[PDB]
């Protein structure tokens, strides 16, 4: 069998991607925006 | 103020109970041009915030403005109506009545409007909506707000796009759904435009929150990247403010996986190799981690790391870091991706040690260093190995006796009738192929030998994993060179599995098998 990940030869470890997914936090000041915005039609 | 209060006690009693019954009456009329005149009556009142309860309070006036609005072919009308809808939209009250009257889908049918006084008034209102009104968000799912808010990404108002991506983000979070409607409605393309695009600060970090939230998703991962997310989440890396700079970044590092293949990177190496040293700990965080995966598997940008001082600046990172993990594995699988397979793979690993580094690399194999971070030290140690200029420097720093413990452990571990994400068979082959390369020398040679380890190698050849098999037949090749050694392999009883292993398909294998069976009978 094969190493699933990892590994190397003569030229060195083998390069690996680290899986990085981090969506975290919805802050649940846009509101001088949204004034603004609406304060000229 | 008692003056007021009966006033407008009196004002309200006479909008319950005459005005706006009578509106409501005059906004069902068949004549369109009542209507309209009557929806201006209506706009006019919600203007004054006292008569606006007499309006939110009475269901029949709301849902005649809601069908009015969604019904009407006068654009005045029209604005006036949504105007009015966003006049009641300041409270719990007023969103609520907005809500239960059927507001949501036909403020979403408005932002198909080529008007912007109707557009604005739609978006401010569904986003009132979306930030305080529970249920507001898969209504607007379900009436297809989402498709109709990406289609609005090519209009030029700052403000208004700042609004309307931050739907889009309120909408996308957590919802994996929401994130496939918007790669489907081509959401990737024109939130990365904007980034390139615009300069205004509440723009750029509402759209990098979305660009974000999209990041995580399988989907939207390489279209971003496609799209050109990278370089262009890259242009605000020095920008001003902190919070566009960390949400870059963390959009970034999320993406990195998929852009190993990425053209145009330079810019971007270069200001993230210089982030190395803020600091701000979630920033070093964050270039670290993108660096190790934009240097994963790709030469050109390898050798633009290095040429930019990165060798340097990820020594300094480690140095300066101390036990932080979040930290130095990124950093430690960088310098890995740093010092093999490229032009100056070579002069990588010389620079480790001439930035003083090999002491700290060295350390982070012992306690209280984790299986990630010790795997990557390894294979670091490993490819710093492959220099002659670093086999006696690794050897004093005491590399050989802790990387024999490392696979003494990971390997009877293996024993049977996943340890912090790391399978102990990867360290075996880690460890083993360390000691391959360190074995290149004399002295380090007979430091191996005389830590017992011929038993274990020997043991090593018997694995089902042949990257494993490699690796034992290669250091025993190395230490074979030595006539005590070559006879201790051959009392192990390294004769039949070694012959065994010159059938082996791995050319490598085979070489090393018979290398060492070489040695045994000479």
């Amino acid at each position: 069998p094969q190493l699933n990940s990892g590994g190397g030869d003569e030229l060195g470890a083998n390069d690996e991607l680290i899986r990085f997914k981090d969506e975290g936090e919805q802050e649940e000041d846009l509101a001088d925006v949204k004034s603004s915005l609406v304060n000229e039609s | 103020h008692a003056v007021v209060n009966l006033i407008n006690y009196q004002d309200d009693a006479e909008l319950a109970t005459r005005a706006i019954p009578e509106l409501t009456k005059l906004l069902n009329d068949e004549d369109q041009v009542v209507v309209n005149k009557a929806a201006v009556m209506v706009h006019q009142l919600s203007k004054k915030e006292a008569s606006r309860h007499a309006i939110m309070r009475s269901p029949q006036m709301v849902s005649a403005i809601v069908r009015t609005m969604q019904n009407t072919n006068d654009v005045e009308t029209a604005r006036c109506t949504a105007g009015t809808l966003h006049n009641l939209s300041h409270h719990r009250e007023g969103l609520l009545a907005i809500f239960k009257s059927g507001g949501i889908p036909a403020l979403v049918k408005m932002l198909g409007s080529p008007v912007d006084s109707v557009l604005f008034y739609a978006i401010t209102t569904l986003h009132n909506l979306l930030l305080h009104q529970e249920g507001a968000k898969m209504a607007v799912r379900l009436a297809g707000g989402l498709q109709k808010m990406v289609a609005l990404l090519n209009k030029t108002n700052v403000k208004f796009l700042a609004i309307t991506t931050d739907c889009l983000q309120i909408l996308a979070y957590g919802n994996q759904e929401s994130k496939l409607i918007i790669l489907a409605s081509g959401g990737p393309q024109a939130l990365v435009n904007i980034m390139r695009t615009y300069t205004y600060e509440k723009l750029l970090w509402t759209t990098s929150r979305v660009l974000k939230v999209l990041s995580v998703c399988s989907s939207n991962k390489p279209a971003i990247v496609e799209a050109g997310g990278m370089q262009a989440l890259g242009l605000h890396l020095t920008d001003p403010s902190q919070r566009l700079v960390q949400n870059c970044l963390w959009t970034l590092r999320n993406l990195s996986d998929a852009a190993t293949k990425q053209e145009g990177m330079e810019g971007l190496l270069g200001t993230l190799v210089q982030l190395l040293g803020s600091d701000d700990i979630n920033v070093v965080t964050c270039a670290a981690g993108i660096l190790s995966n934009l240097t994963c598997n790709n030469y050109k940008n390898k050798m633009m790391v290095c040429q930019v001082g990165g060798i340097e600046a990820l020594v300094r990172t480690v140095l300066r870091a101390g036990d932080r993990e979040d930290i130095t594995e990124p950093a430690i699988c960088a310098l890995r991706h740093l010092t093999s397979r490229h032009q100056e793979a070579e002069m990588a690993q010389n620079a480790v040690r001439l930035h003083y580094g090999l002491p700290v690399v060295v350390k982070l194999l012992h306690p209280p260093s984790h299986w990630p971070l010790i795997k990557a030290t390894v294979g670091l140690i490993r490819n710093l190995a492959l220099c002659p200029a670093n086999h006696a420097p690794l050897r004093e720093q005491g590399a050989i006796p802790r990387l024999v413990q490392l696979l003494v452990r990971a390997h009877q571990d293996t024993q049977r009738r996943f340890v912090e994400g790391v399978r102990m068979e990867e360290i075996v082959e880690g460890c083993t192929g360390a000691l391959h390369i360190l074995a290149r020398d004399v002295h380090n040679r007979i430091v191996i030998r005389g830590l017992n380890t011929i038993p274990l190698f020997v043991q090593l050849l018997y694995s089902p994993i042949e990257n494993i098999q490699r690796v034992a037949a290669g250091v025993l090749c190395e230490l074979a060179q030595d006539k005590e050694a070559a006879e201790a392999i051959e009392a192990e009883g390294a004769t039949a599995p070694l012959t065994e292993l010159l059938h082996s398909r791995n050319e490598g294998v085979a070489t090393y098998a018979a290398a060492v069976l070489f040695r045994m009978s000479e």
